[PDB]
């Protein structure tokens, strides 16, 4: 008969050993640019809302002071 | 040493405003708008002479 030992048609195809750890492109300083940007949004909006809340504050004190007598 | 005098009970017992703070708040905003001819005057009264029981009228 023939022999049943293993090796097949040669090569088993290619195999990739070498190291790969790629792909993060979002990082220049521009990460700072987007974060600091987010701050620049927060202070804008929050500024507005605190102004509004002061307006309400004066209005409430007006309620009280009109009550006082 | 000095004896205080307080007005007769009937010097009090004038009128009533009975409402919750809630209604009195916004309604207060509007009358504080249109009223206050008497009561600001009242405030220079009990503020200037200050003796509650002096100005209660």
């Amino acid at each position: 008969k023939v022999k049943q030992d293993m090796p097949p048609v040669g090569g088993y195809g290619p195999i990739d050993y070498k190291r790969n750890l790629p792909r993060r492109g979002l990082s220049g300083y521009s990460m700072f640019a987007v974060g600091i940007g987010a701050l620049l949004f927060g202070y804008w909006s929050m500024m507005r809302w605190n102004r509004e809340r002061r307006r309400l504050q004066i209005e409430d004190f007006e309620a009280r002071i009109a009550l006082m007598p | 040493p000095g004896i205080v005098e307080l007005p007769s009970l009937e010097d009090l017992k004038v009128q009533e405003v009975k409402v919750s703070s809630s209604v009195l708040k916004a309604a207060a905003h509007h009358y504080g708008a249109q009223c206050d001819k008497p009561n600001k005057e009242f405030m220079l009264c009990r503020w200037e002479e200050k003796d509650p029981r002096r100005c209660l009228e």
